[PDB]
C-alpha cells in the first residue's frame, strides 16, 4: 500500500521516530534516554554538576535522579563526588558526572576502571 | 572487642571535646535530681 | 519530631539518615555505633504486610547531616551498605517487638566534627539512667505533626530536629495503649499535667534516644524510635526499642560478622 509509518503500531512511552518502512525507535525528551533493559521506556540522565530531578507531578515531591546523583535543594540532582567522599576507590580517583574513574595498580600502564573499586 | 566500654564514643568534637555545652543539655542533667 | 527545635551543628554526630534511592527520599533515621556499624529499627527495612523489604542497594547511608534536603558536600559522608542484619525474632506479626536492625558498612566512615559514634549502655549505665522522670533526647528529620489528614504545620523540617523527653514508668506506658508492651521496649514523653510536650513521629524511626551520663559525660543510646499511636497525643507516649535488653544480639552479630 506504500508507504507505512512503523510508528503507528509502536508503543513508546514518550515518542517514536521511524527508521525504515518496517522499523522504528522509541526515543525520549532531551535530558532522558531509553532504558537499556526497557527500550520503550525513558529515564533521566545528567552529565553536569546538577540537572533538575525527574519528579512525578501526580504525587507531590516524588523525584528520581540518575545513578551517581543525589537529590538536593530545589529538587535538583547533584553529582556525588566519590573521590572526595572516599570509600569508593582505594587507588587514584577521578570524579565524573554520574560515576567516577578508579585507577588501580601498582603495575605498569595501570587499569582505568569506571564506577568500580580495585 | 565491641561493647567493652573502652572505645572513644559519646563525646562530641564541637561540645565536650571543646568544653562547650549545647542549649538544652542542662535540662537532662537537671532531670537526674530526685525529690526526697 | 513534634514540638522539637533545630538541632545545633554537631549536636548529634551519631545521627544517621537512611536515604531511599528510588524515589529519592528520607526512609528513616539511624545511629553510628562504630566506624563500620549503624543501628536502626527493623520496621524501617522490613514489614511483610505492606510488602516492605529494602535491600543493601536500595539505600544510601548519610552521616554527618544537618539540613534535611541539602546535599552537604564535604560535610556529610555517604556510606555503602555491605549487609543488613534484621533481628531474627523481630515480631512484625503483632507488637513490633525487637524492632532492631544492624547495618555493616562496606568501608569505615571517617570521623570528624560532624561524624562520631555514640556509646551503647552497659549494665550499670542502663540501670542508673533508665528511670522514670529522667530525660533522654530524640532526634530526627521526620514529620513535625501527625499529618496524614488536616493539620497546620510545616510538614517536614528543613533541619534536624531535637526534643528532650522524660522516661515514663512502665505501668503508665502499659495503661496508655491496648497494644502489648514487652520488656524490649520502653516509652517516653510528657504527661498531660506537665504542660510541656513533644514526641517522635513518622520518619523518625531508627533515630536514637540518647542520655548524657552525669558520671563520665558521655552520651549513650538507650533506645531506638520504634512506634506509637499518632504523634504527640495526650495520654500517649512514644515507644522505643530498649537497646540494652538487645545488646547481647548486637554484640553477637558484630563479633561473628566482624567489626
Ligand atoms: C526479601 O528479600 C530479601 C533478599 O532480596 C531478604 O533479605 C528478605 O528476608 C526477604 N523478605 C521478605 C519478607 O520477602
Ligand atoms: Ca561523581
Ligand atoms: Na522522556
Ligand atoms: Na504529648
Amino acid at each position: 500500500v506504500e508507504p507505512v509509518d512503523p510508528c503507528f503500531r509502536a508503543n513508546c512511552e514518550y515518542q517514536c521516530q521511524p527508521l525504515d518502512q518496517t522499523s522504528y525507535l522509541c526515543v525520549c525528551a532531551e535530558g532522558f534516554a531509553p532504558i537499556p533493559h526497557e527500550p520503550h521506556r525513558c529515564q533521566m540522565f545528567c552529565n553536569q554538576t546538577a540537572c533538575p530531578a525527574d519528579c512525578d507531578p501526580n504525587t507531590q515531591a516524588s523525584c528520581e535522579c540518575p545513578e551517581g546523583y543525589i537529590l538536593d535543594d530545589g529538587f535538583i540532582c547533584t553529582d556525588i563526588d566519590e573521590c572526595e567522599n572516599g570509600g569508593f576507590c582505594s587507588g587514584v580517583c577521578h570524579n565524573l558526572p554520574g560515576t567516577f574513574e578508579c585507577i588501580c595498580g601498582p603495575d605498569s600502564a595501570l587499569a582505568g576502571q569506571i564506577g568500580t573499586d580495585c | 572487642t565491641f561493647g567493652s566500654g573502652e572505645a572513644d564514643c559519646g563525646l562530641r568534637p564541637l561540645f565536650e571535646k571543646k568544653s562547650l555545652e549545647d542549649k538544652t543539655e542542662r535540662e537532662l542533667l537537671e532531670s537526674y535530681i530526685d525529690g526526697r | 519530631i513534634v514540638e522539637g527545635s533545630d538541632a545545633e551543628i554537631g549536636m548529634s554526630p551519631w545521627q544517621v539518615m537512611l536515604f531511599r534511592k528510588s524515589p529519592q527520599e528520607l526512609l528513616c533515621g539511624a545511629s553510628l555505633i562504630s566506624d563500620r556499624w549503624v543501628l536502626t529499627a527493623a520496621h524501617c527495612l522490613l514489614y511483610p504486610p505492606w510488602d516492605k523489604n529494602f535491600i543493601e542497594n536500595d539505600l544510601l547511608v548519610r552521616i554527618g547531616k544537618h539540613s534535611r534536603t541539602r546535599y552537604e558536600r564535604n560535610i556529610e559522608k555517604i556510606s555503602m551498605l555491605e549487609k543488613i542484619y534484621i533481628h531474627p525474632r523481630y515480631n512484625w506479626r503483632e507488637n513490633l517487638d525487637r524492632d532492631i536492625a544492624l547495618m555493616k558498612l562496606k568501608k569505615p566512615v571517617a570521623f570528624s566534627d560532624y561524624i562520631h559514634p555514640v556509646c551503647l549502655p552497659d549494665r550499670e549505665t542502663a540501670a542508673s539512667l533508665l528511670q522514670a522522670g529522667y530525660k533522654g533526647r530524640v532526634t530526627g528529620w521526620g514529620n513535625l505533626k501527625e499529618t496524614w489528614t488536616a493539620n497546620v504545620g510545616k510538614g517536614q523540617p528543613s533541619v534536624l530536629q531535637v526534643v528532650n523527653l522524660p522516661i515514663v514508668e512502665r505501668p503508665v506506658c502499659k495503661d496508655s495503649t491496648r497494644i502489648r508492651i514487652t520488656d524490649n521496649m520502653f516509652c517516653a514523653g510528657y504527661k498531660p499535667d506537665e504542660g510541656k510536650r513533644g514526641d517522635a513521629c513518622e520518619g523518625d524511626s531508627g533515630g536514637p534516644f540518647v542520655m548524657k551520663s552525669p558520671f563520665n559525660n558521655r552520651w549513650y543510646q538507650m533506645g531506638i524510635v520504634s512506634w506509637g499511636e499518632g504523634c504527640d497525643r495526650d495520654g500517649k507516649y512514644g515507644f522505643y526499642t530498649h537497646v540494652f535488653r538487645l545488646k547481647k544480639w548486637i554484640q553477637k552479630v558484630i563479633d561473628q560478622f566482624g567489626e
